[PDB]
RNA sequence: AAGUGUUUAAGGGCGCAUGGUGGAUGCCUUGGCACUGGGAGCCGAUGAAGGACGUAGGAGGCUGCGAUAAGCCUCGGGG
RNA sequence: CGUAGACGGUGAGAGCCCGGUACGUGAAAACCCGACGUCUGUCUUGAUGGUGUUCCCGAGUAGCAGCGGGCCCGUGGAAUCUGCUGUGAAUCUGCCGGGACCACCCGGUAAGCCUGAAUACUUCCCAGUGACCGAUAGCGGAUUAGUACCGUGAGGGAAUGGUGAAAAGUACCCCGGGAGGGGAGUGAAAGAGUACCUGAAACCGUGCGCUUACAAUCCGUCAGAGCCCUCGACGUGUCGUGGGGUGAUGGCGUGCCUUUUGAAGAAUGAGCCUGCGAGUCAGGGACAUGUCGCGAGGUUAACCCGGGUGGGGUAGCCGCAGCGAAAGCGAGUCUGAAUAGGGCGUAUCCACACAAGAGUGUGUGGUGUAGUGGUGUGUUCUGGACCCGAAGCGGAGUGA
RNA sequence: CUGUGGGUAGGGGUGAAAGGCCAAUCAAACUCCGUGAUAGCUGGUUCUCCCCGAAAUGCAUUUAGGUGCAGCGUCGCAUG
RNA sequence: AAGUCCAAGAGUGCGGCAGUGAGACGGCGGGGGAUAAGCUCCGUGCGUCGAGAGGGAAACAGCCCAGAUCGCCGGCUAAG
RNA sequence: GGCAGCCAACGUGUUGGCUGGGUAGGGGAGCGUCCUGCAUCCGGUGAAGCCGCCGAGUGAUCGAGUGGUGGAGGGUGUGG
């Protein structure tokens, strides 16, 4: 019982090229080359994956910084304040209300400053 | 009506095969005979100790001689006899193969483990000494051949 | 295998070198036409099951076949002197719908296999040559009389 | 082909009635004079073979 | 005046659509492989096994045949 | 219709279309078989068991010795068989063998010769079959195959199958010197045109969509503007639980495999694709573990009868008692002077006693003891034994 | 010096001797066969997922880059 | 004596199947060396790498933090 | 929010608690290929193969969902 192994040999090399459609030079044509930047790229996409969450809480922080700063007050005050009054908006929304809405914004900072103590230095 | 497409195994007769080197997702590039060495590609053999003196040449052959003219002899113990007889009678060597307590063409000799209470008439090639006593104490007579 | 192919005794070319793969005939498994490695050999595959075992497995499909109401006894097949598959198939054909029977016959009664040999679903066998594989193929046993005490009678000591 | 027991282990080796494999001790076939008798008779008699050497012994046993 | 700001493709990349080359895959087979049951178990100076050269109305190869040369005679079969 | 539903072919799956199949019938001649006669030979100028001695019973043989060979037996205490050399008898109250040898007993009758059956094999012929291969497979050889070719020679030794149902194999016209094509026809199809079934990938073009010429890129991944296509909705261009293509730009990012303490490594291997290429099989082998049958039993081997996978086959094998070197004894046995300790053995557990807390023993009762044969899996033994690889060794030959 | 014909063959031949030459090969030619020589050495060994998961130490070794046994993994059973 | 104890997936005994027996650097105790080596040889219920991904040390197996079942365009922290 | 391994509780399929990096290596359960016993189904109103579209599964992979090409054999169940 002799099998000719090309019927089952061929299914992942179409699978593999199929994902590997739009890779410049050999590694969309070849299926070892691509094979070899499946690899790459698989573990690539979970690292990113991990990390994209921190990539947008960068790009949010940045943002609620710069709105904060230009209601004249500190990202790091901002929050402790924001902690202290027991608002409890995550930095995504907060980003959104940076951009969309300003106004918004302006007033959540004034009731951070509100519940923030008279002496940030204080040894308390 | 059971057909032959109702046919199956026991359960947990068939087990599959471990097809080896087929792979790096069971056991792949190696066939679970780790890197390099003598046993990596043929094997060693059982009586091969490193070159130090084996076990099988630094002890002492056992003292001793065997014997080719020896009387091996067939045993039943005289429990049996109770178990085989229910009422006793006369038991030979022939009528005592038939009840399985003895091979079929062999030496016999009765010996005397168990405990016998019938009436029996033992014919054996030999008997033992306490044989002998729970035989004739029990009310039967024993005859060698 | 490698050592019964034609040729290949030489050394194809010179081990060192050449800049090519060492290479120690071209009967290899590797060369195309080369030897068969781990190939199918000619194997006896019968295994000797115990008698018992098979006689128990005879009596455990007939008794499936008699609970069910499969299994017939006739006289015989069709009146001698002369087969007729016509008159066979229709008695047969009274004698069961389904599709496969076995014919148990003795050896003898030639005029009664005969006139049964060319059915479609029809299988001929005889008493002394039951063995459950036939018996579960067929959804009715169809004994004969003779067939019928005959298998009776080596059991019945 | 069946198997075959290996001949210098089977004049050296033997089993028991319940089937545990017993040994001769060494350092006893000659220069004896100078070897105390409780050295000598603790070397004498069978010994059980070591549970470390049990599983290659039976496979020499066994062949 | 200062500022801003599309359009280049010699050539290249990717996707698609369309072909070429190539001869895999599927499905096969005037071929093999392993056996089973029989037969016959030797041929040769009455020239063997195997060949060379020839031989058809037209050139070669395979087959058949031998200067009586894809054949000659007799006996059967068959159409 | 069927004693025929085997298998093929025929324009696609045919018992009733063809060849056949089941079943019957047929040989002039040759050859192989028997059978009956001529023929050939022998036995009967003759049979039988007795009663008492002499002769005969395979000679340069047996035996003996030296040196060898072979026996399970490697010179060993070494018989039996046997070669070369030397020496060398008896004819039956002889001689040979029974593992040195001797005695007694037993078996036989060397140095003369023929002999069927049961056993081994297949160049060749016939008929079949395959949980065999199916064109890089199977024979080296589906086709010029031991061919072409390579070598002085022994010798080595390839590659090459598929139009269609049927050649109906493209008349005629046009471009071209032809090759090749375009119309027209053939055909079910010419995405079947004797470069011919299906026609994958590598590799090579052409057309369109997006992108790209201030930019240091393991060539991806995550975020992402702009453009292009498509599916819905409202409507008539802008959203939507959308989907594709391409991607300016930004973050992160040192190939794969081997082998290494450690390789992106400037260590190895790999130009690419397609096909191929490595733990298999045999065995009442060994050990272990599943599963099944029977169970103190379990099972047959050769073999015999079955057109079968079925049935007989008790020879053996394993279990059933051990201790001992052995004679032997036997729930014991060995050692020993020891009812004196220890070794091994008495399935295992429960209780009740009697003795010591030096590790518990002894005994009376009870319970009662599990193996074996198929077969799957792992490992193993003997085999080329997971696959590939030397330099070299031997035999017989070919070459000045 | 040269043509034609011939002879010597592999542990052999031939050598104004270099281990030269003996069919582009010579510290023992080539072919086939033993034969699939043997290699403690190098290389390669092909699908997936689930659970667990080492060692690079000791001892011996004609031993030191190999192996045996111990240690250390896994699975099954017993104990707890 | 307790603790852990819907777990260490812990001990010990018997068995089936192993791989391993070239280790590396860092902390502490030492031999050899020149109280040199990214040297060499030992000890360590010492660690990490090997066989470890993620964050820090610019990059940087062995240092510090922390042990990756998968997803999320949530939050709190560790070394820094 | 999804999965899985070990264990526990009621109880007899749920829930709960712990756990789920990993080479050599051990164990378990599976994907795809071919040949076959038995059973069923599909196919010149177009099988296989190939090329796509649109999808699916935790993985090998799937598509008795669909088109193009193609022209005669295939699928599935349960064993070998
Ligand atoms: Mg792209
Ligand atoms: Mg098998
Ligand atoms: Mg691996
Ligand atoms: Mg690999
Ligand atoms: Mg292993
Ligand atoms: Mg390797
Ligand atoms: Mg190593
Ligand atoms: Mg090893
Ligand atoms: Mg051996
Ligand atoms: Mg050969
Ligand atoms: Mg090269
Ligand atoms: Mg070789
Ligand atoms: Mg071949
Ligand atoms: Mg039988
Ligand atoms: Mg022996
Ligand atoms: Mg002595
Ligand atoms: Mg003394
Ligand atoms: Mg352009
Ligand atoms: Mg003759
Ligand atoms: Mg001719
Ligand atoms: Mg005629
Ligand atoms: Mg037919
Ligand atoms: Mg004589
Ligand atoms: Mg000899
Ligand atoms: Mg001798
Ligand atoms: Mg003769
Ligand atoms: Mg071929
Ligand atoms: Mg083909
Ligand atoms: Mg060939
Ligand atoms: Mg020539
Ligand atoms: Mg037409
Ligand atoms: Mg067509
Ligand atoms: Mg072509
Ligand atoms: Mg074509
Ligand atoms: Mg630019
Ligand atoms: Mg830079
Ligand atoms: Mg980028
Ligand atoms: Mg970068
Ligand atoms: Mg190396
Ligand atoms: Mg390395
Ligand atoms: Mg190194
Ligand atoms: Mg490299
Ligand atoms: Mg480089
Ligand atoms: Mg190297
Ligand atoms: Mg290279
Ligand atoms: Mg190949
Ligand atoms: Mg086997
Ligand atoms: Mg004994
Ligand atoms: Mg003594
Ligand atoms: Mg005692
Ligand atoms: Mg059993
Ligand atoms: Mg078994
Ligand atoms: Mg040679
Ligand atoms: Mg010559
Ligand atoms: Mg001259
Ligand atoms: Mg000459
Ligand atoms: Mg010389
Ligand atoms: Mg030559
Ligand atoms: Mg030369
Ligand atoms: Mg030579
Ligand atoms: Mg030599
Ligand atoms: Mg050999
Ligand atoms: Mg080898
Ligand atoms: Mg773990
Ligand atoms: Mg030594
Ligand atoms: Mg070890
Ligand atoms: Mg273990
Ligand atoms: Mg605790
Ligand atoms: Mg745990
Ligand atoms: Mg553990
Ligand atoms: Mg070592
Ligand atoms: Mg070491
Ligand atoms: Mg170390
Ligand atoms: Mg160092
Ligand atoms: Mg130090
Ligand atoms: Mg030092
Ligand atoms: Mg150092
Ligand atoms: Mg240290
Ligand atoms: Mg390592
Ligand atoms: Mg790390
Ligand atoms: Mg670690
Ligand atoms: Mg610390
Ligand atoms: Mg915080
Ligand atoms: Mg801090
Ligand atoms: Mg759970
Ligand atoms: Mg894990
Ligand atoms: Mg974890
Ligand atoms: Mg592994
Ligand atoms: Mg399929
Ligand atoms: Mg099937
Ligand atoms: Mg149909
Ligand atoms: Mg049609
Ligand atoms: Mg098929
Ligand atoms: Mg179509
Ligand atoms: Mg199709
Ligand atoms: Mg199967």
């Amino acid at each position: 019982a002799r099998v000719k192994r090309a019927l089952n040999a061929q299914k992942k090399r179409r699978t593999v090229l199929k994902a590997s459609k739009g890779y410049r030079g050999q590694r969309s044509r070849l299926y070892r080359k691509a094979k070899e930047q499946q690899l790459h790229s698989l573990t690539y996409a979970y690292r990113d994956r991990r990390a994209r969450k921190g990539e947008f809480r960068k790009l949010w922080i940045s943002r609620i910084n710069a709105a904060a700063r230009a209601n004249d007050i500190t990202y790091n005050r901002l929050i402790q304040g924001l902690k202290a009054a027991g608002v409890e908006v995550d930095r995504k929304n907060l980003a959104e209300l940076a951009v969309s809405d300003p106004a918004a914004f302006t007033a959540l900072v004034d009731v951070a400053r509100a519940a923030l103590p008279e002496d940030v230095n204080a040894p308390s | 009506v059971i057909k032959l497409h109702d046919l199956k195994p026991a359960p947990g007769e068939k087990k599959a095969k471990t097809r080896v080197g087929r792979g790096e997702g069971s056991k792949g590039k190696t066939a679970g005979r780790g890197t390099k060495g003598t046993k990596a590609r043929k094997n060693v053999p059982v009586m091969f100790e490193g070159g130090q003196m084996p076990i099988h040449m630094r002890l002492p052959k056992l003292k001793g001689f065997k014997n080719r003219f020896r009387t091996e002899y067939q045993v039943v113990n005289v429990g049996d006899i109770n178990k085989a007889f229910p009422q006793g009678g006369t038991v030979g060597v022939d009528e005592l193969v038939a009840k399985g307590l003895v091979r079929k063409n062999s030496l016999v000799k009765v010996l005397g483990d168990g405990k016998l209470t019938v009436k029996v008439d033992v014919t054996a090639n030999k008997f033992s000494g306490s044989a002998r006593e729970a035989i004739t104490a029990a009310g039967g007579s024993a005859t060698e051949l | 295998t490698r050592g019964e192919v034609s040729g290949g005794g030489k050394k194809p070319y010179r081990q060192k070198g050449t800049g090519r793969a060492r290479q120690g005939s071209t009967r290899a498994p590797q060369f195309t036409g080369g030897g068969t490695v781990h190939g199918p050999k000619p194997r006896d595959y019968s295994q000797r099951t115990p008698k018992k075992m098979i006689a128990a497995a005879l009596r455990g499909a007939l008794s499936d076949r008699a609970r069910n109401d499969r299994i017939h006894a006739v006289t015989e097949l069709v009146e001698g002197q002369t087969p007729s598959t016509k008159s066979a198939k229709t008695f047969l054909g009274t004698l069961t719908e389904n599709k496969k029977v076995l014919v148990v016959i003795g050896r003898t009664d030639e005029v009664g296999a005969k006139s049964v040999r060319n059915l479609p679903g029809v299988h001929v066998i005889s008493p002394d040559q039951l063995n459950t594989y036939d018996v579960l193929n067929a959804d009715d046993v169809v004994f004969s009389v003779e067939a019928l005490n005959a298998y009776i009678s080596a059991n019945s000591k | 082909p069946k198997a075959k027991t290996h001949s210098g282990a089977s004049k050296r080796f033997r089993r028991t009635g319940t089937g545990k494999i017993v040994r001769q001790k060494a350092n006893r076939r000659h220069l004896l004079e100078h070897k105390p008798t409780k050295r000598t008779r603790r070397l004498d008699g069978r010994t059980t073979v070591s549970a470390a050497d049990n599983s290659r012994i039976n496979k020499l046993l066994n062949g």
